[PDB]
């Protein structure tokens, strides 16, 4: 859990709450989204 | 002979996109005929303006993203496809847009033009989510009628296009819904008359009276061939 610090069409950064952090980490989670990738059936895979 | 010809009487204006018109003098049976003909013509052949081309700085194709923009290029093009623009005096104009900072990018941010009016300034185009984010677009608006897919405009071409010019499907018609009703008239001399009420739903950019008169002109121009000797 936390608060959305940065949001983009291909990237999301979450600022983790201090109650869920570890003692020696910056406490940020980065999610990179797959955009317009080929599937096994030659279809489109896209995350928004 | 005893044919009481119709005349435009009243034009209520419910909203910016909703209006009603009335034609009071009608003989028995003419109301439905004219209503159906006018509905078909209004739904089929009205002219309008639509976006046909978009160019964005640092974008090569529609299957891509832009840093600091929450929407994909495809979603931005779809949003631009629903932009209502009224153009007077010319059949082709190029608009420009520039914006910076964090916030939505609405139709009000388009650079002002002398002979171009934006009917709905609150139409959201895209959102910016970074303080250093910026966007710049060159939007081309044309005039036409019907529905012209871009995959058909690519066929009708003899000169190549540079990389970065994004084509958009054009929906020229400004009319969505048409509904008509026939009700009895209030002429005391003849209690066998009826009036035709036509309800229109548009996106602006068109005047109801002008649309009705254009439909009538098209119908008469079509009937000119039947009227003649052959």
């Amino acid at each position: 859990g936390g608060v959305v610090q940065y949001v983009d069409a291909s990237r999301i950064v979450i600022k983790v709450n201090e109650d869920e952090m570890y003692p020696g980490e910056a406490g940020i989670d980065i999610y990179n989204l797959t955009k317009y990738t080929r599937s096994n059936q030659n279809t489109c895979i896209n995350q928004m | 002979t005893e044919f009481l010809k119709p005349r435009l009487v009243d034009i209520e204006q419910v909203s910016s996109t909703h209006a009603k018109v009335t034609l009071e003098p009608l003989e028995r049976g003419f109301g439905h005929t004219l209503g159906n003909a006018l509905r078909r013509i209004l739904l089929s052949s009205m002219p309008g303006c639509a976006v046909t081309e978009v160019e964005i700085d640092g974008v090569l194709h529609e299957y891509s993203t832009k840093e600091g923009v929450q929407e994909d290029i495809l979603e931005i093009l779809l949003n631009l496809k629903g932009l209502a623009v009224r153009v007077q005096g010319k059949d082709e104009v190029i608009l420009t847009l520039n914006k910076s900072g964090i916030g939505p990018v609405t139709a009000a941010d388009i650079t002002h033009d002398g002979d171009v009016e934006i009917v709905k300034p609150q139409h959201v185009i895209c959102h910016l989510t970074d303080e250093n984010a910026s966007i710049s677009m060159r939007i081309k608006v044309q005039r036409g009628r019907g529905y012209v897919p871009a995959s058909t405009r690519i066929h009708s071409e003899e000169d190549e296009r540079p990389i970065g010019r994004l084509l958009v499907d054009a929906c020229y018609s400004p009319v969505e819904r048409i509904a008509y009703n026939v009700e009895a008239a209030r002429v005391e001399q003849r209690t066998d008359l009826d009036k035709l009420v036509i309800e229109m739903e548009t996106n602006g950019t068109i005047d109801p009276e002008e649309a009705i008169r254009r439909a009538a002109t098209i119908l008469a121009e079509q009937l000119e061939a039947f009227v003649d000797l052959r």
